[PDB]
């Protein structure tokens, strides 16, 4: 709703104020925004440090895991009020699960996923699409990070009659490996992965947000120079016996909704209702 | 026909830590049809293997976490493990990461 | 020196210490190895936070800037014990100069550049080169940011007679341009841009320490998979009003030491004596 | 000839936010001897242009700043402004970043 500037705020954002696209009308974009990380652990905290940096309206942060007592959320509020004391930072200071994501979510514009655990990045997907919201979801294990921009901009579940942006499921379409499932405790994590996938998770929120990519289209087609309804999934692997190659950052195109999608496909069996319930049960591991 | 393949996403590892693979392929099966995709995943999994078969592939197919592209292009529209592989093609098997 | 690790040390680097290159003996590399940043600013800051966070042995930082009274050197490292106590970070609490840079750059194993100024930036090549040290440099401004790895391995000046890593002049010749110069103060800066190359910095930095790429090889010539001697200039244009494009991530291979090059070439008139002197005078603008 | 040319590092501002440019040329100068990149220069900085001049092309040449890739291949080697240009060909023109 704010309309002005506080010369407080003006002193602040003015280093990335005087950039093209970003003016008054493109910061107040991201004063007025309201996005969600779920994680606070590795992606979550360069994730929310960038946002906070950038002014992002409100902040929220998933975590009930504590630091290695206090819960890890608490621990990194304390320190984004040090990078911005003027965003509204919102702790969840407990775990997402089907009974709560559905209230957890329906608040919020942008949604980030940092979660690290299969069954919840599957969870997320389904009630985003449902709730109709964009998600950025990323990932990164060991040597190797990987992000993508789904549901942006956030196209009805089964309206599959117009170019629409894919859901997790329908990329990534059934698959997670039930022995395969390495975590970030079982095999470890380069600092400078997260941090590239993290960093570049909010790059793309703030620009959901400031370039306004989550608004649907004018019977009008969506412009394939955003990337949205073709998202490209980049994949960053880290070599430390090697400097920076040229298949160091290889970026992989991706399909529209897949028609056929469990979710947000045609003839989708899933309801808000469902997943409540306990659905589709996330035992698929 | 001569193609080069790819790993990444933490599949490499199984490789040796060897991501960029060129071998020419026989451009006949061993049936004498022409090389298919579900032949790579064979030739590949049998010989280029440099570890234990149970992360790449189980039950006579990939493991559903991985992806392949062909030139950078969903495998699934383009042939899907049936794929007449041509003289120049690139193949990318990434493991999908549910890590953060 | 230091040959076993602390129950300490081991609690804080285990998420790391078990990833493929980095054991115990990989960890004690970054224990023992001695940073330098020039530039306290932008990319300063992710740069030493993820040396830091990874454990670096000693950390410098340059910078004679104070923040919008109190140094931003200070500023920086009192944030960075918060992220990582152990490591001896070592204030530069000024600014650079031909009079001092060669003392300030004589103690380091490794130099990253952050400096923003293209006559500074010339400068520490220059020093970088004739000292006998690796580079990590890295620039941005605006929408757009890219980095390079230059002398790694750090190859004497003027031995043009084997494959040899490139030199800051070597690449980028002669330009700077004297009118076409902008300034992060002049010309902004979104976060992420920024972010992302500081983090990356920081990346090939720990990579040199870790694989230990800065040593000299085997009559042997230099693997070409390190990308060291022919090292890709990585390009980042951020579009906020696009996703992830597929030429988001560019990577220009890059040539090995110009034989004619004024500096790291065949015949240079190049002097630490010079520099110091006001030699080759920092007057190209 | 029909090539694809590319702008990057903080240039393309000079082209109205756009980064890829596909124009076909005349295969043959004003001359008439082959199409050469001091031609592609002249071409772009007078048509392609949208903003005054200074900060692409002064004194009759590239300000010192930029450089330019064929095929991601160094300029200098391949023919350095004097160059047959190929009928496929990319050509990328960057400017050094000196900011940080
Ligand atoms: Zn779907
Ligand atoms: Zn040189």
């Amino acid at each position: 709703t704010q309309k002005s500037l506080s010369k407080e705020e003006i002193e602040r954002y003015s280093r990335q104020m005087i950039v093209p696209g970003m003016g008054k009308e493109g910061q107040l974009r991201l004063m007025n925004a309201k996005v969600l990380i779920i994680g606070a652990g590795g992606l979550g905290c360069p994730a929310a440090q960038y946002l906070a940096g950038a002014g992002v309206g409100t902040i929220g942060i998933v975590d009930g895991d504590s630091v290695e007592g206090m819960l890890k959320v608490d621990s990194l509020i304390t320190h984004l009020i040090e990078i911005n004391p003027l965003p509204v930072y919102v702790p969840y200071r407990f775990d997402l699960t089907p009974q709560n994501a559905a209230q957890i979510i329906k608040p919020w514009d942008v949604i980030l996923d940092c979660t690290d655990n299969p069954a919840t990045r599957y969870l997320i997907s389904d009630v985003c699409v449902l709730l109709g919201k964009p998600l950025v979801s990323a990932a990164s294990v060991q040597k190797s990070g990987q992000l993508i921009v789904l549901n942006c901009p956030p196209t009805p579940q089964g309206v599959v009659n117009k170019k629409a942006a894919p859901c997790y499921r329908c990329c990534f379409k059934k698959p997670p490996p039930p022995s395969a499932q390495t975590s970030k405790g079982e095999a470890g994590i380069m600092g400078p992965v997260v941090g590239m996938m993290g960093v570049a998770q909010a790059g793309e929120a703030i620009k959901i947000l400031v370039s306004q990519l989550h608004m649907p289209p004018k019977g009008e087609e969506v412009s394939p120079e955003k990337n949205l309804v073709q998202p490209t999934l980049l994949i960053y692997t880290y070599d430390l016996n090697s400097a920076i190659g040229p298949y160091s950052f290889r970026a992989l195109k991706m399909g529209g909704r897949k028609k056929d999608c469990f979710a947000c496909g045609e003839n989708s069996t899933l309801t808000l209702d469902g997943i409540k319930s306990g659905n589709p049960n996330y035992v698929q591991f | 026909i001569p193609i080069t393949v790819d790993f990444s996403g933490g599949l490499e590892m199984l490789f040796d830590n060897q991501r960029r693979h060129s071998i020419s392929l026989p451009a006949k099966d061993t049936e004498g049809k022409p090389v298919t995709i579900a032949f790579l995943i064979d030739y590949i999994c049998k010989k280029l293997m440099k570890d234990p078969t149970d992360l790449f592939v189980l039950d006579n197919h990939i493991r559903p976490g991985i992806l392949v592209l062909i030139n950078d292009a969903d495998w699934e529209l383009e042939g899907e493990e049936a794929y007449e592989i041509q003289p120049n093609d690139n193949i990318l098997f990434v493991s999908t990461l549910h890590g953060g």
